[PDB]
């Protein structure tokens, strides 16, 4: 056994990182990519001296002797601040993610945060919007449960070559009927001044899933003039003050929680009037 | 479409230097390793040198180590091979080849057209063309052979046609041989009916672009 | 450097045959092995990588196998456009090395050469050299012994040979042997003969200087 120790770069802009090697005391290197288990080729034996550019996936690397030291290479992904257009519905689930060069093969991998699913796409080019896509039938139950999912996408122009995978992105998504499940609970109206009320609600279930919740919207309806006003609220805030109310007028308040791609279902309406 | 075009080939004297160039187009040159592969006349392939995508890694075959230098100019999509102290054994067709990954690895999925590099102290010279005449009295039954001896040219290659390309059936043009003098030679022959020797004219067309020499030899029976 | 040895160096086959080429490595190279096809005057084309992965666009009659030091390329049903030279190449470690190649030629029935001999032209004799040329036309197989005779003296060291590739129409070979003499030596002798041997048959074609 040789006393060689590995190093790894941080994930670069290309979604690659070089596994390097140094000797400080025949031998060969066995490389096993753990992420994306549904791929056909998962291991390769290499000469120690050539130092491949891995992806952000998890790897097992071992020095094997020919007459074993092993390192579990941690995952190192790239996280997108922009949420993906993932739509889960009655007939199936569909994804869109930023594509790169043409004839690219993508592997989509997800797991509920806190059932490892794997999907391998056929080679596809970017659409006129610069996006790649894939869809699943309802039978697949692809992110059909109302939970927060962690997703990682990989890309390769030669999926049969293990050392050519690159990381695309990682992201979070709330599955199932997120619009309905995200409805805020415990909406309450409290007397704040002679002409104003404070509206408070419990944080949406979407707020526990990173990056999913875009904003809250508070709708107030004047039951006499039938006029309607909407007030957007930062997702870090669960309180808003409604002002300019008229005495004797009845009012209705509802709250909804919106994602980047879905309008949320309104809460049960609250009826009130100035005391 | 992916394309690799080599240039810089030609004649170079032993001990001198020569620089080959490869112009890449149709892909992102900065993302792939590149290699040079050469093939001596009538021999097999020999990997010469390879370079990674960012030019940090360079590797060389044993026979060229210390004499050759591979380099790349990613701003101009150009691959280079600097050849020094050239010997006669370096005479070969040099191909430009692309590697599919950042590093020098896997097979070559894209090749160039190749360029001929002849290492020799001979000087460029057009060929002498001599007739291989058929007798006017047939001695091979109804079939007669005739041809052209293309002797003492340098360097390769010459092209031979018959009757401005109008005659191709029965034509055999042999590969060149390197004579002890340093000059090349080959023959081109055609089999024709013996009864047509009196009526039909046969002319071989030898073209030698390295010396800008074109020779047309009428082959008449003797 | 890792040595790559192919077997056989050449072989003749027919359309429809199953062809197997072997490649052996001086050291273990796991699966880091490629296969190429090259036709005369063209760049190689990659057929197989990772010892057994079929390159995109290659017909499914091609397939590779093996690991470590012994590898095989197989063509299940040989096709006309498959006649060519095939190389293996290891990319396990540097320097990358190719095999010596395996030429797959087309088999046919035996054919005897038509033998022609040509005296040097009067035009060339002025230059002070004499090239005597012997033509072996449309024969099979490639093996053939050529022997020059000058006034019955067996010649050696003063001749060179050249062979064409297999003809596209009848799959035969053609050969030329050039005897080079000085004008002084050529004018000293009378009978110039070219003797061709193939199997149990020797054929001699000759001429007499000045006739
Ligand atoms: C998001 O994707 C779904 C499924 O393809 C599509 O119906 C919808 O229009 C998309 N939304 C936007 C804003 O593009
Ligand atoms: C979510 O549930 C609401 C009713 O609670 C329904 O109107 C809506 O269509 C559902 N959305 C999806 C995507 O199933
Ligand atoms: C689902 O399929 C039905 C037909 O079975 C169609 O009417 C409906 O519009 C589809 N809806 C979605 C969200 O796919
Ligand atoms: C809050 O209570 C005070 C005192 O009862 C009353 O004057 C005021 O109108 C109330 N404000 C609202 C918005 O009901
Ligand atoms: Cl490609
Ligand atoms: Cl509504």
């Amino acid at each position: 056994q040789p006393q060689v120790r590995f190093s790894v770069e941080q994930l670069g802009q290309d979604g690659r990182r070089r596994l390097t090697l140094k000797e400080q005391p025949t031998y060969r290197l066995q490389l096993h990519m753990l992420s994306c288990p549904c791929k056909a080729k998962a291991t390769r034996t290499l000469h120690l001296g050539k130092m491949p550019y891995l992806s952000g996936a998890a790897y097992n690397v071992a020095v094997i002797s020919s007459n074993n030291q092993t390192w579990h290479i941690p995952a190192d992904t790239h996280t997108e601040p922009v949420a993906l257009n993932i739509s889960v519905g009655t007939n199936g689930t569909t994804m869109y993610w930023p594509a790169r060069a043409q004839s690219m093969t993508y592997c989509i991998e997800w797991q509920p945060v806190g059932l490892a699913t794997c999907s391998l796409t056929a080679p596809q080019d970017p659409d006129p919007a610069g996006m790649a896509t894939y869809s699943w039938s309802r039978e697949s139950g692809a992110m059909g449960q109302e939970k927060c999912y962690y997703i990682t996408i990989f890309a390769s122009a030669h999926p049969e070559k293990l050392t050519l995978w690159s990381t695309v992105l990682s992201t979070y998504h709330f599955g199932g009927n997120a619009s309905a499940a995200g409805t805020p609970h415990h909406v309450s109206v409290k007397n704040h001044s002679l002409d104003s009320v404070s509206v408070d609600w419990a944080p949406s279930l979407l707020s526990t899933c990173p990056g999913v919740l875009k904003e809250y919207v508070v709708r107030c309806r004047d039951e006499d003039s039938k006029q309607v006003s909407e007030h957007p609220v930062q997702p870090t805030e669960t309180q808003v003050t409604l002002s300019g109310l008229r005495a004797g007028v009845a009012y209705t308040v509802q709250v909804r929680a919106d994602t980047a791609w879905l309008r949320g279902v309104w809460s049960q309406p609250q009826r009130f009037s100035i005391e | 479409q992916v394309q690799l075009v080599e240039s810089g080939g030609g004649v170079v004297q032993p001990g001198r230097s020569l620089r080959l160039s490869c112009a890449a187009s149709g892909f992102t040159f900065t993302s792939y390793g590149m290699s040079w592969v050469r093939q001596a006349p009538g021999k097999g392939l020999e990997w010469v040198a390879g370079i990674s995508y960012d030019a940090s890694d360079t590797e060389y075959a044993d026979s060229v180590k210390g004499r050759f230098t591979i380099s790349r100019d990613n701003s101009k999509n150009t691959l280079y091979l600097q050849m020094n102290s050239l010997r006669a054994e370096d005479t070969a067709v040099y191909y430009c080849a692309r590697s599919p990954d950042y590093i020098i690895d896997y097979g070559f999925d894209y090749w160039g057209r190749g360029t001929l590099v002849t290492v020799s102290s001979a000087s460029t010279k057009g060929p002498s063309v001599f007739p291989l005449a058929p007798s006017s009295k047939s001695t091979s039954g109804g079939t007669a052979a005739l041809g052209c001896l293309v002797k003492d040219y340098f360097p390769e290659p010459v092209t031979v046609s018959w009757n401005s390309g109008a005659l191709t059936s029965g034509v055999h043009t042999f590969p060149a041989v390197l004579q002890s003098s340093g000059l090349y030679s080959l023959s081109s022959v055609v089999t024709v009916p013996s009864s047509s020797l009196g009526t039909q004219t046969y002319i071989c067309n030898v073209n030698h672009k390295p010396s800008n020499t074109k020779v047309d030899k009428r082959v008449e029976p003797k | 450097a890792i040595q790559m040895t192919q077997s056989p160096s050449s072989l003749s086959a027919s359309v429809g045959d199953r062809v197997t080429i072997t490649c052996r490595a001086s050291q273990g190279i796991s699966s880091d092995l490629a296969w190429y096809q090259q036709k005369p005057g063209k760049a190689p084309k990659l057929l197989i990588y990772d010892a057994s992965s079929l390159q995109s666009g290659v017909p499914s009659r091609f397939s590779g196998s093996g690991s470590g030091t012994d590898f095989t390329l197989t063509i299940s049903s040989l096709q006309p456009e498959d006649f060519a030279t095939y190389y293996c190449q290891q990319y396990w470690w540097y320097p990358f090395t190719f095999g010596q190649g395996t030429k797959v030629e087309i088999k046919r029935t035996v054919a005897a050469p038509s033998v022609f001999i040509f005296p040097p032209s009067d035009e060339q004799l002025k230059s002070g050299t004499a090239s005597v040329v012997c033509l072996l036309n449309n024969f099979y197989p490639r093996e053939a012994k050529v022997q020059w005779k000058v006034d019955n003296a067996l010649q050696s060291g003063n001749s060179q040979e050249s062979v064409t590739e297999q003809d596209s129409k009848d799959s035969t070979y053609s050969l030329s042997s050039t005897l080079t003499l000085s004008k002084a030596d050529y004018e000293k002798h009378k009978v110039y003969a070219c003797e061709v041997t193939q199997g149990t048959t020797s054929v001699t074609k000759s001429f007499n200087r000045g006739e």
